[PDB]
């Protein structure tokens, strides 16, 4: 039988700051 | 299976552990929390066992056990404790030691040692607190031996040295009903806040888990059955990286029942920090804030069943735990899923603070409660 | 045979407020 | 053997405007 599905990729980059 | 008496005491213990968690969560010197309800309750049972008049009546009041006979409290809690150390069916690593440290000049009554040993497995040793270096050594070595090194030192200092110290030392490692693969571990950041990250080891598994995403209160909740499904580890985590205060206001036994009723068994990819979390709490002040005012008071305490005399008071209630997140659990068949069932899983990605608890699947009664705010890491 | 690839990671956290 | 890791998640949403 095949192995378990792999782990998730890493969390994405944080979002940009909002406007002033 | 617990007797009806023990089940009633487990419920009292659960209600108290919840009140204590909420009190400690309001304290900003408190970071991680690790609490065992029966062990907290046993501290109050010991005070009732060793105290008289209002010292003991307050202990039962904090436990909401006013309408239980004294002997019912000690018996029900004893059956609980013996059950958690049974290891017959559970396949879950639990080590607990309980030791009452008294001043060298104070003789424990023979009747109290027999009763506290009988009901609470409590150990007793006079220690001389004039020799502080040695006093810390006795406590720390006893805790390390109790936990086979998982808790190598409980405290660095004992502030109040003229009374009794109750020390509980524990090691707890949940054993999953469906094990994680030992190679599904890697290194990632855990965000303590939005500006402080700690490097941790994370472990991962995708499977079918009871799950609920509360979009309105922006939190996820997931249920992880422990070995042989007689208890579950529940994890509650907000969507954003935020202090847990907001979620803690929502958390109640009633709200949990609502959440669990909204859960559905779904494919979920669970990512958790892997490793040992060590916490020592001195519950003294928090128990006093919950109503145990006289036991902890040098000038009020009546613990003369403990010692015959009446200058002894409860100086500290140390509650020290090593809680280990690990991959190990029961093996599971080829594929009770199929090629189909695990695709597009929900993510439960625990890289920021969360609340967790262990619940008894049968009586819904709390069996452990805590939160992870700051893991250890290099 | 190895299992299939894992899922995409979660979206990054939202950005901070502006000035 | 476990499958390989998934791809990284997407970038987070922008922050709120500056007050």
């Amino acid at each position: 039988p095949p192995g378990p599905p792999g782990p998730p990729g890493p969390r994405g980059f944080p979002g940009p700051p909002g406007p002033p | 299976m617990l007797s009806p008496k023990a089940a009633t005491l487990a419920e009292r213990s659960a209600g108290l552990a919840f009140s204590l968690y909420q009190a400690m969560a309001k304290d900003q010197a408190v970071e991680n929390i690790l609490l065992s309800p029966v062990v907290v309750a046993s501290s109050l049972g010991l005070v009732s066992l060793g105290g008289k008049a209002t010292t003991a009546s307050q202990a039962k009041a904090v436990l909401s056990a006013e309408q239980l006979r004294d002997e019912e409290v000690h018996a029900g809690l004893g059956e609980l404790l013996r059950s958690l150390s049974n290891s017959t069916a559970r396949n879950v690593t639990w080590k607990l030691g309980s030791r009452l440290y008294g001043p060298s000049s104070v003789s424990f009554a023979e009747d109290f040692v027999r009763s506290s040993k009988q009901h609470y497995n409590c150990e007793h040793s006079k220690i001389n607190f004039r020799d502080k270096r040695s006093a810390l050594q006795s406590i720390n070595e006893w805790a390390a031996q109790t936990t086979d090194g998982k808790l190598p030192e409980v405290t660095k200092d004992v502030e109040r040295t003229d009374g009794a110290l109750l020390v509980n030392a524990m090691f707890f490692k949940p054993h999953w009903d469906e094990k994680f693969h030992h190679k599904m571990v890697d290194n990632r950041g855990f965000m303590v806040t939005r500006s402080y990250t700690v490097g941790v080891t994370m472990m991962h598994r995708t499977g079918l888990y009871n799950y609920y995403d509360d979009e309105k209160e922006k939190l996820q909740i997931v249920e992880m059955p422990l070995a042989h499904k007689l208890s579950s580890l529940i994890i509650l985590m907000p969507h954003h990286v935020e202090p847990l205060e907001r979620l803690e206001k929502l958390l109640t036994k009633e709200q949990l029942k609502i959440w669990m009723g909204k859960m559905q068994k779904k494919a979920v990819a669970i990512s958790l920090p892997k490793g040992v979390v060590e916490v020592t709490h001195d519950l003294q002040k928090h128990l006093a804030g919950l109503g145990l005012t006289e036991a902890i008071d040098k000038n009020k305490a009546d613990l003369s069943r403990m010692s015959g005399k009446k200058d002894l008071y409860l100086a500290s209630v140390f509650h020290a735990t090593a809680f280990e997140w690990d991959t190990e659990g029961n093996p599971f068949d080829q594929d009770i899923y199929g090629r189909e069932e695990l695709r597009s899983p929900k993510l439960f990605y625990a890289d920021h603070p969360f609340i967790f608890l262990v619940r008894d699947t049968q009586s819904g009664s709390l069996l452990f409660i805590g939160r992870l705010v700051r893991p250890k890491g290099d």
